[PDB]
């Protein structure tokens, strides 16, 4: 599940 | 899961600086992402701006002018933000908030930078005299916060204690107030005591019908 | 540079029923490549830090009762809270995250609804301490009142007096759900001296005619 902590800022 | 805590409350004077901290504990995170929200007295929410330290990302708000700077110690897992030409209008509680891929989930609970150019100074306080109300009137200190109880935190059913307000003087006044059966007058003694920590300030002052 | 409105500023509920604020953004909120909508929402209480409450428009965020639920297009969103407590009470914040700088609505205040209660109005000269010192201060308490919204004037000698008094409000107390006010009036001694009567007059909806107390300097 990715992560998602700001716009443009989503993370594997 | 996470616990944010944060450094204590700060006093300054216009032009200077600040550095406050937030320190995370209890699970970790690969990723994560520290705000700082501010909330001036009486009003809004306010983002300030925020750190992704895994990556080496930060992003800033345009208002503040580059006036903050927020950083990260990843070994003490620490976040600290540094606010510069501090103004009276920066006066405010400021939070820190962590992100983990929901939204801010975690919260600290607040530290409050006052900025003025007044010094510490201890209350007056002044008997406001008469069911009945009777009160104090706790005047001219400075800074926030002071702590008002009724005959030695004996008396506390009918209290209330008012959010202070800051005086043009640069001062803060607030006034507590308690209700009582007024054929209790006279039979009964009513004081009430007064701290400031930051003055070190400890007054009594006995209310009495005139 | 996304405006967040709400909707409305005040709202109350009586125990038991449900509470539906709204929040409109200026700009769609939709990530229309992840497909989520983010739109969130958070609580704060009196005298303590905001915490969340729905994040990506209609997720409860953790230990969120689900009485608390989330809905709404990508530009208009509704909080609702069904079965109204006191703990509920305080101030409702929506913010964006669909693009920086984050930005919050300005908070919609919760109140628990009970029947209309008038002030009881009290009145309190300045001390012969308080003299002393060359200013005075003039207090009007208006106290365990319902709903939160009054009015206080000032008259000295029977005439209006502006621009030298503050007030003060309470939260409202989980024990009667009312609210107290306090009303300051500041003025140098010799002004003080140089008048006698001093009013203040309260206008509220629980009073059918504007009640006032007053003393004569001296008396």
């Amino acid at each position: 599940k990715s992560i998602r902590i700001g716009p443009g800022q989503a993370f594997y | 899961q996470v616990q944010l805590v944060q450094s204590g409350a700060e006093v300054k004077k216009p032009g200077a600086s600040v550095k406050l901290s937030c320190k995370a504990s209890g699970n970790t995170f690969s990723i994560y992402g520290i705000s700082w929200v501010r909330q001036a007295p009486g009003q809004g929410l306010e983002w300030m701006g925020g750190i992704i330290p895994p990556a080496g990302l930060t992003n800033y708000v345009q208002r503040f002018q580059g006036r903050v700077t927020i950083t990260a110690d990843t070994s003490t897992t620490t976040v600290y933000m540094e606010l510069s030409s501090l103004t009276s209008e920066d006066t405010a509680v400021y939070y820190c908030a962590i992100r983990i891929g929901r939204g801010f989930d975690y919260w600290g609970q607040g530290v409050l930078v006052t900025v003025s150019s007044a010094s510490t100074k201890g209350p007056s306080v002044f008997p406001l005299a008469p069911t009945a109300a009777l009160g104090c009137l706790v005047k001219d200190y400075f800074p926030e916060p002071v702590t008002v109880s009724w005959n030695s935190g004996s008396l506390t059913s009918g209290v209330h204690t008012f959010p202070a307000v800051l005086q043009s003087s640069g001062l803060y006044s607030l006034s507590s107030v308690v209700t009582v059966p007024s054929s209790s007058l006279g039979t009964q003694t009513y004081v009430c005591n007064v701290n400031h920590k930051p003055s070190n300030t400890k007054v009594d002052k006995r209310v009495e019908i005139k | 540079d996304i405006v967040m409105t709400q909707s409305p500023l005040s709202l109350p509920v009586t125990p038991g029923e449900t509470a539906s604020i709204s929040c409109r953004s200026s700009q769609s909120l939709l990530d229309s490549e992840d497909g989520n909508t983010y739109l969130e929402w958070y609580l704060q209480k009196p005298g303590q830090s905001p915490q969340a409450l729905i994040y990506e428009a209609s997720n409860r965020a953790s230990g969120v009762p689900d009485r608390f639920s989330g809905s709404g297009s990508d530009t208009d969103f509704t909080l609702k809270i069904s079965r109204v407590e006191a703990e509920d009470v305080g101030i409702y914040y929506c913010m964006q995250t669909i693009e920086y700088p984050f930005t919050f609505g300005p908070g919609t205040k919760v109140d628990i609804k009970r029947a209309v209660a008038a002030p009881s109005v009290f009145i309190f000269p300045p001390s012969e301490d308080q003299v002393k010192s060359g200013t005075v201060s003039v207090v009007c308490l208006l106290n365990n009142f319902y709903p939160r919204e009054a009015s206080v004037k000032w008259k000295v000698d029977g005439v209006l007096k502006t621009g030298n008094s503050q007030e003060s409000v309470t939260e409202q107390d989980s024990k009667d759900n009312t609210y107290s006010l306090s009303s300051t009036l500041t003025l140098s001694n010799t002004d003080y001296q140089s008048h006698n009567v001093y009013a203040c007059e309260v206008t509220h909806q629980g009073l059918s005619s504007p009640v006032t107390k007053s003393f004569n300097r001296g008396e």
